[PDB]
């Protein structure tokens, strides 16, 4: 309807190379960093403070 | 002595009939011409985007 631009368009294979590109940005290694520092900061934590 | 009747038959039908084609023909044309303008509009409203 009056300018010529579709609502969606079907899949093609040039547009299938950047389908298969995009991809959640992967944080397990940023979370398994950010668990390793807090265990190891409640470690230190454990002995830290004066008994 | 006068025009063939079968040739000028024939010869207004085939005129006809191209003419029409021609005319339908044209009519196409000038509206696929008409309409390829937005296809650029829109392929340089893609490119912006």
């Amino acid at each position: 309807n009056d300018n010529p631009i579709p609502k969606s368009v079907p899949l093609h294979p040039k547009s299938g190379k950047y389908f298969h590109n995009l991809h959640a940005r992967d944080l397990s290694n940023i979370y398994q960093q950010c668990y390793k520092q807090i265990d190891e900061t409640i470690n230190q934590l454990v002995d830290s403070t004066s008994p | 002595q006068l025009l063939p009747y079968v040739k000028v038959k024939d010869h207004k039908e085939k005129l006809n009939i191209y003419k029409e084609e021609y005319e339908r023909a044209k009519a196409n044309l000038r509206a696929i011409l008409k309409d390829k303008k937005p296809f650029a509009n829109t392929k340089k409203t893609l490119e912006n985007q």
